[PDB]
């Protein structure tokens, strides 16, 4: 509780480049990361209202923007072409190809949905692999564990089973990693 | 200055605790965490004949290894170190003093309210398992009229209710109760023979490690008590 | 008298039938599987039953685990190519020295898009016939290949009797009862658990899952006799949100199908046809076609599966 | 080996029969693509027998990125049906 | 007065201005620069030039070196995480008894996959702020994380102001004539400065290059020094024939590029953006994304690029 | 390898040949994918040579994951006979 | 119990088939890979005498390590291991049986069918070899009536026909010729002369190295033919 | 071959110059880097008795430390390399001469412009100090009549101003000043007592160890500055 009464503030920068806490320096540096959601926000108001809006530092998930806007059918034939083509395409060109295509409007996008959403395939995969039941048997025990069962309690376990080859066949790509983490800590 | 592969060690242990040192002229080397929860201190055997502040010790430490014993440290011309061996001449960049974190002055360490002795096997063993068991914190408490070492992984258990790891280090002679709680983190005295003195006065307190060589205080977290 | 895993918290995977005995079965059928046990051998069979929920793929685990047999339990849809050759061949060779029989059930071994994987299977088996013994399980005896139903001796389930509809509904009544109790759920009604076990007598499956759905209220009220339910087979909503061209629901809907893609476009060829104009029969192979067709190179199947939705629903004439 | 009930099926232009007996002939479909090009070609007029080609290049070139190839082999059979003549 | 750097074997490195007053700049950019200086202290700033060519490299090195500040010039692209916790903070954390500022200059700094290390600057920037100051150039300042623009103080000065345009026309006009003079290159037609001035104006470092290009088979300074250029550009010749439709140099090359398709692709891509429309990037992001994706399904993976050159040149329709 | 014969079955239009020919390529696609779509050229007109650039290519493209790689050249051949703008 | 070094070391080596070890009250430790394909045993000369089923054995032996040689290992109140010590004390957490996957009963061998036998040596080089070799296949074929462990590349060689190493262990007096093919994934086997005792029946083979110290039972590949 | 310790010595620093290298028939070992900068050449006790090209010498000189001393090693039915120990034969296969970079001839080293030696002790130091100074660009030009090697850091400063390190080897006869900048990562020679001879014409130059078992030569950075 540090031993010294210093004057000095060091203020939780100084702490950890001076300490060299590299873990502490990476916190510290996060610690500017814009919430993934006014990010996706801004990329998807760019997409759907032409906006002026360059993703070069923005952590671009062409899944996430894919599947928020898959919830227009407005915009259903872009996110279907980018969908069998998209995969390959530089994140930048992507981007660039639902600017052009997407036509216009607003859509209310509602991020805190999308991302539970997105989470429900991967529950569905993995619950049907846990008790080697067929998918529609695998979301009928998802649907009785939100009421009984605590799902989440299932959760807890369940996360000892989700292995990097297993996260293969829910998708193809090596930004699966993001659900990695987000399965990480299910609790 | 000359630096013997004695204080060349104690140096280096001591950049553990501080990335650099602020070397100042005498014969005391002296170093805090950048936290302030961690102070170490010294008598060594060399005489430093110049102030200078070293924003990475490991480096000047893993430099003057290379040349040999009689290397000569002396300031530069530009206030850089300057390792002079005998037919190369090695120069070493001194830090800014503002950006290496270093004590004003000595921790005086008041009269310690239990003293007490760790072994330099027991405090080994302790540290090596602190590693093996995930041991994020540590209490000296007192258990049947003793003093004990209790471990808790404080990440799992909050409470401080499960101990993964029990030293017992010797008999209290006192009769005061607490439950002094030093971070593992926080534990980078050297091995050897300590005897750590505690002290807590109201809500701060410290524990100081009176060795042969150094003597490291520790800051004890908020969590512990000696109410007396 | 009644197992408990203790580690499911389903309450149709806890509360199942570790061995056959506690099964509730028709008198013929149970002699039959006890007759099957009691030889010590489990010969390659394919499970039937004409009602779906009778408990058969349970079945077949008391079966394995009354021989005592190092039982390999894997599902139809995922006894795929490698999986044949891999750890299906791993399973059958690697020797165990402790004289346990190895039997491989596969539930379901009747979906739609499971063609070549009973071909390979059956290559399998005749390879490895004298080591482990493959019991599969499956709905409609036609969805397994003509050549599999040779090798591996077939059982019905099902056509209980009078005699034998009244023990079996007495005797899952009580074990309602029992799982109630060891459940901390209160039955207000006696005849409530009577009431429910006749509404679906035939299958045992949905009424347990009736049953744990309902726990919820933590009491068996008579508002279970409500809970209508769906058959899991069936995917009536996905037809009935086409018809209604509600591209809200078919959206949030493709995510529950699009786990197993495979199985959902046949079904859903083999369902849209017969409610369809058949001038939009053609249009609808064609749009079904083309999305199958293009499913391997996309990257998320559910966005797939969604596009899909949205042009039936738009390109569809219902009759 | 032999495939005469497809080809019959097909020439009757009932499309139930054609996706019911369409799983059980999916299991190996290179095999059944090449003879149902082999009896196509031997049976249908000469104009449609590019239309036979087409259809049947684009439905086996589009296969191993079929996710149901029962579905595959269903659509290919109503295809033919629908889109060609018999000699 | 030109300040030859004598060390390199480009124009370019070889005559960059070493000050602002020598820099020919927009007069309120050049003042704004001289109060910089004159303030003694140099802040954090981000050197944000619009129009490429028109030199913030150059403005930064020269504002370090007319401060007489302790520049650290490091690449944008070679300042990674690894960069700035090691030799960006020895840099910060050591000794200035010179009197002289410490100043990193991170030379175009908007690029791609440089946000763990803007961020991470910006922290660094809030840790050893008071020992060094950044001068970060970028030609996209929406490239630039937030924070790194809220804490540095961002500069544009890519727009001359219509009279400032033509004095630094003259300027520059004067400077390339003073160089050329000194390179040993005659200048033999008075028009043709001009008219390379005036081809591609706020392009300064393009010139040069140009002019470094055609001084090396002599003194020149006439004909192609203001007709076209000559660049070849990494796909600039692939782009020039398809927009030609030349079908014969589609296939020769096809083979060349062959043997990394994926490079050439995204650069393809990222060309073509520039020089179509609307519909034509929507096509030619379908055209690309579909060839790429069958990559590892090709035949041979020559013919699938010209395939894909065959495509881009029927349907782009170039603007 | 031989090509001759496949270029002058394509001028000449035949059906039988081609069917004949197919199974002889079909143990190497590439190569000879890739030696015909270079002939192919110096005999087709100008504006066809697009079009047999672009049907070569698509085939190129589907091969792999074609399931009977046989009937895979031989649709080829006829794409290439039907629409063939030989000059 | 004791856990001499010896009885640490073999429980060390063990710990590469799987991660959990279920120890028993008695003189004989056992474990198999979690996939089955191995299966190792030997007789401790240290008494274990608790049922203890520990989920983490690397674990487990490396804070045995730190402890004194003499440590008594002991059944914990709550139910875990107590690594008391002369004044230190470890607990570790005693997993249920459940999640540690053992086998029910020690594996029977049948009469060898093709005994021979490998050097320390040998073992050694051809553990090596696989490491830097890309060897992961190996096949205990018989070659001008030798027995040779030939090395393959069943990634690139899927036929298994290009050797890339090759040991002649010794000269088959039978007339049987067999080609066991065992995955290098399995050869976890510690260093020491060892004599490998192969077993094949139709479909079914196994491959038993019986050392001085342990047993390991592997498992033949799918592809290993013979005419036994 | 029967290639002994030393003449894998050499190799392993050769294939630390190249990754790989191209044996040739006598008693001559070469190789230069991929780009060029450094050509390394040396002559063994060992007779390569048959030309092969080893795209990956690291890994066939580890692959040859896991047999005897005495391994056989000579080029099978394919023309791969096939060691041959007592009872093991490892088989490397022998890269087409294409791939591997080689140079086509010895390198004849121009006059020695200048002569000096740099001793084994004070060559470790200066990589040493370079791997820890953050050095990576060194000056061999004279300083007070004197020729010693300065070592630069041109990351940090591109102008090669700010000294880090100076190492004097010896008395300088001649009167021409010259500044020869050699890379550090081209610097691959083993430790020893080198006979450097400094050479360079107009503005393309190059340095040469004269080793007592290798002749390193190190192609000097466009940057050097000098009156031959
Ligand atoms: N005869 C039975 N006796 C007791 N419980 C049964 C019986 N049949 C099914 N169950 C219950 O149903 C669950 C397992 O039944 P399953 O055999 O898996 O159902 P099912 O036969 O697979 O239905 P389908 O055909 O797959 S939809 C457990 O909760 C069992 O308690
Ligand atoms: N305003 C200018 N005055 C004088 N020289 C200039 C000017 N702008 C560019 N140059 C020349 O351009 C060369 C250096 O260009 P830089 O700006 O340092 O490179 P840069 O980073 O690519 O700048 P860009 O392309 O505009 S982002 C030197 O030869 C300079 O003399
Ligand atoms: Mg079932
Ligand atoms: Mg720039």
């Amino acid at each position: 509780m540090s031993l010294f009464k210093d004057d000095i503030q060091l203020n939780e920068h100084q702490v950890a480049w001076y300490s060299k806490d590299w873990t502490a320096v990476q916190s510290a540096a996060d610690s500017f990361k814009e919430k993934a959601e006014n990010e996706f926000f801004e990329i998807i108001g760019a997409i759907n209202n032409k906006t002026k809006c360059s993703i070069a530092q923005k952590d671009y998930s062409k899944f996430m923007v894919e599947n928020a806007l898959s919830q227009f059918p407005e915009c259903m034939p872009a996110v279907y072409a980018m969908n069998l083509i998209g995969s390959g395409l530089s994140d930048e060109a992507h981007f660039n190809y639902l600017m052009a295509a997407v036509p216009r409007g607003k859509r209310y996008g509602k991020w805190a949905k999308l991302v539970e959403d997105s989470t429900e395939v991967l529950i569905i995969k993995l619950l049907a692999k846990r008790y080697q039941v067929n998918t529609n048997d695998a979301i009928n025990y998802k649907s009785i564990l939100t009421k009984n069962g605590k799902l989440p309690l299932v959760l807890k376990e369940l996360k000892g089973l989700v292995t990097d080859d297993f996260l293969k066949e829910v998708t193809k790509n090596v930004k699966e990693q993001k659900q990695l983490k987000k399965l990480a800590l299910e609790w | 200055m000359k630096l013997s592969k004695d204080t060349t060690a104690l140096l280096k242990n001591f950049a553990t605790i501080n990335s650099g040192i602020m070397l100042k002229s005498g014969q005391f080397i002296m170093t805090r965490a950048v936290n302030g929860t961690t102070y170490a201190e010294a008598n060594i055997s060399d005489v430093i004949d110049f102030d200078v502040a070293i924003y990475d010790l490991n480096g000047f430490l893993g430099i003057l290894s290379l040349v040999n014993d009689d290397a000569e440290i002396s300031q530069s011309e530009d206030g850089n170190i300057k390792i002079a061996d005998a037919r190369s001449t090695i120069f070493w960049p001194a830090a800014d003093p503002s950006t290496v974190v270093a004590p004003n002055k000595p921790i005086p360490f008041p009269v310690a309210s239990a003293v007490t002795e760790i072994k330099a096997e027991d405090l080994q063993q302790l540290l090596r398992v602190s590693r093996g068991l995930q041991i994020d914190t540590i209490a000296i408490t007192v258990k049947e009229g003793k003093i004990v070492i209790n471990g808790f992984n404080k990440v799992e258990d909050s409470a401080l209710t499960r101990v993964k790891y029990s030293l017992t280090l010797g008999d209290y002679d006192g009769e005061n109760t607490f439950n002094f709680i030093i971070n593992m983190a926080n534990m980078k005295m050297q091995p050897g023979n300590y005897k750590l003195l505690l002290w807590a006065k109201g809500k701060q307190g410290a524990a100081k490690f009176e060795g042969e060589h150094a003597n490291y205080v520790v800051a004890l977290e908020a969590d512990s008590t000696h109410d007396f | 008298m009644i197992t408990v895993n203790e580690k499911e918290h389903i309450l149709e995977q806890k509360y199942r039938p570790s061995t056959i005995d506690e099964c509730i079965l028709p008198a013929f059928d149970k002699e039959t599987f006890k007759s099957i046990t009691s030889k010590g051998k489990i010969p390659h069979i394919i499970l039937h039953s004409p009602s779906p929920g009778t408990g058969k793929t349970t079945v077949a685990k008391a079966l394995c685990h009354d021989v005592n047999a190092d039982m390999m339990f894997v599902n139809g849809s995922d006894c795929k190519i490698d999986f044949v050759r891999g750890p299906l061949t791993n399973f059958a060779s690697a020797a165990s020295f402790d004289g346990r029989q190895k039997v491989i059930v596969i539930d379901e071994f009747d979906r739609s898009g499971l063609a070549e994987s009973q071909r390979h299977l059956r290559s399998f088996m005749e390879a490895y016939s004298s080591n482990c013994s493959i019991i599969i399980t499956a709905n409609n005896i036609d969805g397994i290949i003509k050549p599999l139903q040779s090798r591996c001796r077939v059982i019905t389930f099902g056509q209980p009797t009078d005699e034998d509809k009244i023990e079996m509904m007495k005797q899952m009544i009580r074990r309602l009862t029992e799982i109630c109790k060891h459940e901390g759920i209160a039955i207000a009604d006696m005849k409530v658990v009577a009431a429910l076990v006749k509404k679906n007598f035939p299958d045992f499956r949905k009424t347990i899952g009736e049953l744990d759905s309902y726990s919820s209220k933590g009491v068996l009220d008579a508002g279970i006799l409500s809970l209508v339910t769906n058959d899991r087979g069936a995917i009536d909503d996905v037809l009935e949100s086409l018809k209604n061209k509600d591209v809200k629901q078919l959206r949030a809907l493709a995510p529950k199908y699009a786990a197993d893609y495979s199985w959902f476009v046949g079904k859903l060829a083999e369902e849209i046809y017969s409610r369809v104009t058949p001038q939009s029969i053609i249009r609808m192979y064609e749009i079904v076609g083309e999305n199958n067709q293009y499913h391997g190179i996309a990257a998320n199947t559910e966005l797939h599966l969604a596009y899909l939705f949205i042009q039936l629903a738009c390109e569809m004439q219902w009759k």
